[PDB]
RNA sequence: GUUGCGUGGUUCACCGCGGAGGUAGAGCUACUGGAUGGCCGAUGGGUUACUGACGUCAGCCAAACUCCGA
RNA sequence: UGCCUCCUAAAAUGUAACGGAGGCGCCCAAAGGUUCCCUCAACCUGGACGGCAAUCAGGUGGCGAGUGUAAAUGCACAAG
RNA sequence: UUACGGCGGCCACAGCGGCAGGGAAACGCCCGGUCCCAUUCCGAACCCGGAAGCUAAGCCUGCCAGCGCCGAUGAUACUGCCCCUCCGGGUGGAAAAGUAGGACACCGCCGAACA
């Protein structure tokens, strides 16, 4: 049973019906999904993505990636058709809420000059995109036994209706905005 | 939304098996109805649209087997098998639903082949 | 397919400086994550040239 | 005028017969050229017809063309037998039916816009009329 | 006020209209409020005559065998050579009807500079109500900066008129040269 | 000098059979290429899309949702 | 075409019925192209009276255009 | 100069010219057979490197994508 | 008989969109991943076991013509066969576009509550 899903629905699953002026319990927002990808597009050369792109989400997320294709040739960046371009880790259930847990808690303050994140990046439902620097912040993988370093952009899916409502559903979460 | 998903994915998939498998007066068709509580059954003859047989997990018989569901499938799999055989049928096609073949509908219709229809 | 491929993800202690400390499930090996800085202990989690002639004069 | 692009360069010859059906009223103008009969106009012969409509009224007013040649004629070489294949594309036009109106005009002056889309007709290889709106 | 003595058409197809035609006479119908449509011949002459002089919506009294009837006149169809009336599309009121009727746009006014005045649109389409209170609509020019283009919208539009086609359409605009 | 001149045979296409006509069992009915008619009650398609019959009786032309049907009536 | 032997109205004409089309015409904010005058202005050109993409209001064109259709 | 698709070809089929445009002398051991499952392109909004356009997330989108290969007829029920 | 579940006919006069309302059984969302089974990663989907929560959504019923669809009559274009020198005329067919208007579907069988 973890930590951030239980305090979820003991306070703020509560306080967004005061925010919010809902007529039923059914449609009070909940995060959803929280996909992660690195998006490696240095893997069209060398082919090297398995040992460095694969090994660390699985260490980062908890399950093992899945290998993202292009979908349609583009010669200005020496690319083809199903080659091998992205890495995506897809976290549902109680691996969601371990993960938003141990970002929150104890990695996101570990960016380099971290002063914050920013409260106009949603997409205008509710669903809120940032993106992180290298290898480095995670503690599960090490600076040691990498390749090359690497950021990710993680996207966070709820079932708010629009912007504001997914803000107050992060803020109570322990996104820090600014 | 999933719930509305959910309806236009599976009868899109029922509408998929549906161009190939007809079923006709001498040997109709039993399309399965799966719900999260109840299954339903009925033999149909797609050529003037007419239920011959029918049988259900709602009526007080199937109400009262004690188990799981798949125990439930089973006691509405004979109902339907002995009330086609009271019709005049002794071999029929088997509609899907467009859910999977397996679990539920796979020991409906396993324990309607042991009862006497012949697909 | 979630069976022998996913790497292994037990349950974790994890310790701060400052004191804090909580129980989650990681893949660390041991269940010994130890961070230097946390939600609470770091901060922003917790808090012209006329003004410098005047202080030179 | 010359289209800056057609689909199929060598074309049969538009047929001329039937009255026309869409452009019959005048709709920009005040006043405009009404063909009477068939023929190819070309491309040269709107050149010269409206230059002789902006140099007799000289300034004011609007001068509309909603006749188009996109319709391309062609020509063997001069001194050559029969059938050799279809020649090269010569000239352009457009397929000009009775009923059809050819240029419009809008000028303060009754008398000097009525003549001069005559100096106009007179460069056209039809017999045409002026009429109004309404 | 305009009595227009029809008469109901005997037989009806191609032929019988060009006997109509060369007999002075023009072919028409007479519908609408969910009556079945008579076939019906307007004199011609005569009826050219109050279009030229009332505008095309002239509320006509027909006369068709004694019985007496109102009438507007939906459309009309030119021929594009004879430029003649070949069939009018009359249409039934009943002594107050919001129809959908299109009215003329006059222009009014000079510009000072160089200025040319280009008008767009001969018609807007108004609704309003029988016997016809609407005509042309005068609009004033003076002949502002050529920033300045004249629309539906601010137009001069009577008591029981109201503008129905779209307050966008430029209908007076100005421009340099 | 041109380069064109070449075209091919005439395929014969079309429909062989028309409404109302009585069929024997295995006749040509519609030659096409592609799906213009579908096939529908004792109709059976072909390899190159040639709707013969598979019954005898009359054939019949209908509607089936959009799609045009060739049908025989035993 | 003629002629010998078979078949006998099966040929053809008209009337009624059951059927497939994409010509003529027309239409195109129904597609692919061509293209006229306004309006809005991404871009390009020297802070803009030159270019005017895409859009939109009207009027149009087509053997290899067709939502239609004798 | 043989083969394949269109227009000419006059709403069944067929139809000439040193008439108008284009393809072919292959390719695939899966791009075949079968069983199940899925919906595309384009546009818009948010996102480390990342740009008009790589991968992600969400809206909109009924066929404008796609079909090994030319064109026509087909194909969203999919033949994608 | 019905503010009800299925299966078909039919494939826009039936679609899209907007505004209200409905939970007896039923359809549903929904709580879980020990068991068959499952994800090119994920119990989201598929499958299984449940009945704490609720009509917010789906679905069902009612009401609007905004967009989309249907659409005559009459006229016109074109046309068969004639008359005739072209132009046109006689006779038999007759569109497309637009207009008046139609339209927020209609019917068959089984089950459940009724009756
Ligand atoms: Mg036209
Ligand atoms: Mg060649
Ligand atoms: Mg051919
Ligand atoms: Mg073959
Ligand atoms: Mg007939
Ligand atoms: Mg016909
Ligand atoms: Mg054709
Ligand atoms: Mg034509
Ligand atoms: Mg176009
Ligand atoms: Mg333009
Ligand atoms: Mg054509
Ligand atoms: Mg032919
Ligand atoms: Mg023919
Ligand atoms: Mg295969
Ligand atoms: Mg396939
Ligand atoms: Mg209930
Ligand atoms: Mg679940
Ligand atoms: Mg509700
Ligand atoms: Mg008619
Ligand atoms: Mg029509
Ligand atoms: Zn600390």
């Amino acid at each position: 049973q973890p930590r951030l899903k239980e305090r979820y629905r003991s306070e703020i699953r509560d306080a967004l019906r005061k925010q919010f002026g809902y007529g039923n319990v059914m449609q009070i927002p909940t995060v959803t999904k929280v996909v992660v990808n690195m998006g490696v597009g240095e893997a069209a050369r060398d082919a090297k993505l398995i040992n460095g792109a694969v090994n660390d989400l699985a260490l980062i997320t908890g399950q093992k990636p899945e290998v993202r294709r292009a979908r349609k040739s583009i010669a200005q960046f020496k690319l083809r058709e199903g080659m091998p371009v992205g890495v995506r880790v897809t976290l549902r259930g109680d691996r969601m809420w371990e993960f938003l847990d141990r970002l929150t808690s104890i990695a996101l303050p570990r960016i380099r000059d971290f002063r914050g994140l920013s409260p106009k990046q949603f997409d205008g439902v509710g669903n809120y995109t940032f993106g992180l620097a290298e290898q480095a912040v995670f503690h599960e993988v090490d600076v040691d036994k990498i390749d090359r370093v690497r950021g990710m952009d993680i996207n966070v899916v709820t079932s708010a209706a629009t912007d504001d409502e997914g803000r107050a559903l992060l803020r109570a979460l322990g996104f820090p905005f600014k | 939304s999933v719930s509305a998903t959910r309806r236009i994915s599976r009868l899109r998939r029922h509408t998929r098996l549906r161009k190939k498998l007809s079923g006709t007066a001498e040997r109709p068709r039993l399309v399965v109805h799966r719900s999260a509580r109840h299954i339903h059954v009925q033999l149909v003859n797609d050529l003037n649209g007419t239920t011959v047989a029918a049988a259900s997990s709602i009526e007080a018989d199937v109400r009262g087997v004690p188990g799981d569901k798949k125990a439930r499938s089973v006691r509405v799999g004979q109902l339907i098998a002995e009330r086609a055989k009271a019709a005049g049928i002794d071999t029929v096609v088997f509609d899907r639903g467009g859910y999977t073949y397996g679990g539920r509908i796979a020991a409906l219709a396993d324990a309607a082949r042991e009862n006497g229809l012949s697909f | 397919m979630k069976s022998d491929i996913h790497p292994a993800y037990e349950e974790t202690t994890v310790v701060c400086g400052c004191g804090n400390t909580f129980q989650t499930r990681s893949t660390k090996p041991g269940g010994r994550i130890v961070v230097e800085v946390c939600s609470q202990c770091h901060p922003f989690y917790t808090g012209g040239r006329v003004a410098r002639f005047e202080k030179r004069y | 005028l010359i289209p800056r692009k057609v689909k199929h360069r060598k074309q049969h010859h538009p047929r001329q017969r039937g009255i026309a059906s869409g452009g019959t009223t005048v709709n920009f103008g005040d006043y405009g050229i009404q063909a009477l009969e068939h023929a190819y106009v070309t491309n040269r012969q709107i050149e010269s017809a409206r230059i002789a409509i902006n140099r007799h009224i000289k300034r004011g007013g609007k001068v509309w063309i909603n006749i188009f040649p996109d319709r391309p004629l062609t020509k063997k070489p001069a001194e050559t037998r029969m059938g050799s294949g279809k020649g090269s594309p010569e000239w352009w036009v457009a397929n000009v039916k009775p009923g059809r109106v050819l240029f419009e005009l809008s000028y303060p002056n009754e008398g000097v816009a009525r003549a001069a889309l005559t100096r106009a007709i007179h460069k056209l290889p039809i017999k045409a009329r002026i009429i109004t709106r309404e | 006020s305009n009595q227009l003595r029809v008469t109901v058409r005997t037989e009806t197809g191609k032929g019988a209209s060009r006997r109509a035609r060369r007999a002075g006479k023009i072919p028409a119908v007479l519908y609408g409020h969910g009556a079945e449509p008579q076939h019906l011949e307007l004199p011609g002459h005569d009826y050219a005559a109050v279009l030229r002089h009332s505008g095309t919506n002239a509320v006509l009294t027909l006369d068709i065998a004694g019985k007496e009837q109102l009438a507007l006149t939906k459309a009309l169809h030119i021929h594009p050579i004879r430029r003649t009336i070949q069939h009018a599309d009359l249409l039934v009121v009943r002594r107050g009807e919001k129809v959908v009727v299109e009215v003329s746009v006059v222009v009014e006014g000079q510009a000072g500079p160089d200025t040319l005045v280009t008008q767009e649109t001969n018609s807007i389409e108004i609704e309003a109500e029988a016997l016809s209170i609407p005509e042309q609509l005068t609009v004033s020019i003076e002949g502002a900066e050529p920033g300045t283009q004249l629309t539906a919208g601010q137009i001069a539009l009577p008591a029981g008129v109201s503008l129905i086609s779209d307050p966008d359409l430029l209908v007076v605009n100005v421009v340099k040269a | 000098s041109s380069r064109n001149g070449r075209d091919s045979a005439a395929q014969r296409l079309g429909v062989k059979r028309y409404g109302g006509q009585v069929v024997k069992a295995g006749e040509i009915l519609v030659r096409q290429r592609g799906t213009k008619f579908h096939p529908g009650v004792n109709v059976g398609r072909g390899g190159d899309d040639t709707l013969f019959a598979k019954t005898a009786g009359a054939v019949e032309f209908g509607i089936k949702r959009g799609r045009k049907t060739v049908s025989i009536v035993g």
